């Protein structure tokens, strides 16, 4: 597919201000 | 006898393009012989490195 | 590819009349997509 | 758009009549803009 | 880097006919109609 015709949305803000933190972007599918 | 005939066409086209085309580059040196420098620093856009 | 036609014929005599009709209409449609998406990077550390 | 129109008829006498019409119209409109911008700085 | 590309191209085609016909005095009317509507995007990203 194509799957940038559904866009990436922007990621979380990081899950804690240090120490490995994670953030995720779902698509607007 | 009589006969009437009427035709009509009409056809449209649109078409549009466009593009944005955006290059930028600011390489940094600090130290070494001010030929170097300025040799280098100057953004070959072939080869950044 | 869509198609729907009729076609329609009376005489009728007593007098006499007759009507014929035909009627036809074709619908047709094409879609046609293409899509590429390719990515890379690297990374590269010496000391 | 084409229209005729006629009459043609015995009775002795004969009497005869035609009436021919013809029109066209056409329009055409074309119109293009092409735009194209450079900037270039550099120090 | 990323280098994106799509395509795309929409056709529809319509077609209408009627004709008549009657007798009795005679009498003809007739139509035709034909439609296309047809539309092609291109769009492209590249990142670097």
């Amino acid at each position: 597919c194509f799957c940038d015709h559904y866009a990436w949305t922007q990621w979380t803000s990081c899950s804690k201000t240090c120490n490995s933190g994670t953030q995720s972007r779902h698509r607007q599918i | 006898s009589s006969h009437g005939c009427k035709e009509l066409e009409n056809a449209l086209k649109a078409a549009s393009g466009t593009q944005n085309n955006v290059l930028r580059g600011e390489p940094f040196i600090r130290g070494g012989g001010a030929g170097f420098i300025s040799g280098l620093s100057y953004l070959e856009l072939d080869n950044p490195a | 590819e869509a198609k729907h036609c009729v076609r329609i014929e009376t005489k009728k005599r007593v007098a006499k009349k007759t009507k014929v009709e035909h009627r036809c209409t074709t619908n047709k449609l094409s879609e046609k997509h293409e899509g590429s998406f390719i990515q890379g990077a690297e990374k590269s550390i010496s000391l | 758009m084409a229209s005729k129109s006629g009459f043609s008829f015995g009775f002795e006498l004969g009497i005869s009549s035609q009436s021919d019409r013809g029109k066209h119209y056409i329009r055409r409109t074309k119109r293009f803009s092409h735009t194209k911008s450079v900037f270039l700085h550099a120090r | 880097f990323y280098n994106s590309t799509w395509s795309y191209v929409k056709h529809t085609s319509t077609e209408h006919t009627s004709s008549s016909r009657k007798r009795s005095f005679r009498s003809s009317s007739s139509s035709s109609r034909s439609y296309t509507s047809h539309t092609n995007e291109i769009h492209k990203g590249k990142s670097y």
